[PDB]
């Protein structure tokens, strides 16, 4: 932001915003599917107790 | 300068420990081509180098 002009800092910062939205989206899904399997186990300690 | 040197044998000086005002050399209305990479020559001239 404090080297350039908007019309370059637009593509630059694209760039950026691809890269970190990709990276929560990998986060999120792992996070999703862990849960799932702790949800599982919750469950079989559920039906143990 | 009044003599400029070869283009094999380009001339190089290196220039620390000063202030400069880059918006004036902009602002001469001299100059036939005037191109910045990586920094925008409008009042950029904010940052240390």
């Amino acid at each position: 932001l404090s080297r350039l002009d908007p019309p370059e800092a637009e593509v630059q910062i694209d760039r950026l915003i691809t890269g970190r939205l990709q990276s929560l989206q990998t986060y999120v899904t792992q996070q999703l599917i862990r849960a799932a399997e702790i949800r599982a186990s919750a469950n079989l300690a559920a039906t143990k107790m | 300068a009044t003599r400029f040197a070869s283009v094999y044998a380009w001339n190089r000086k290196r220039i620390s420990n000063c202030v400069a005002d880059y918006s004036v050399l902009y602002n001469s209305a001299s100059f036939s081509t005037f191109k910045c990479y990586g920094v925008s020559p409008t009042k950029l001239n904010d940052l240390c180098f």
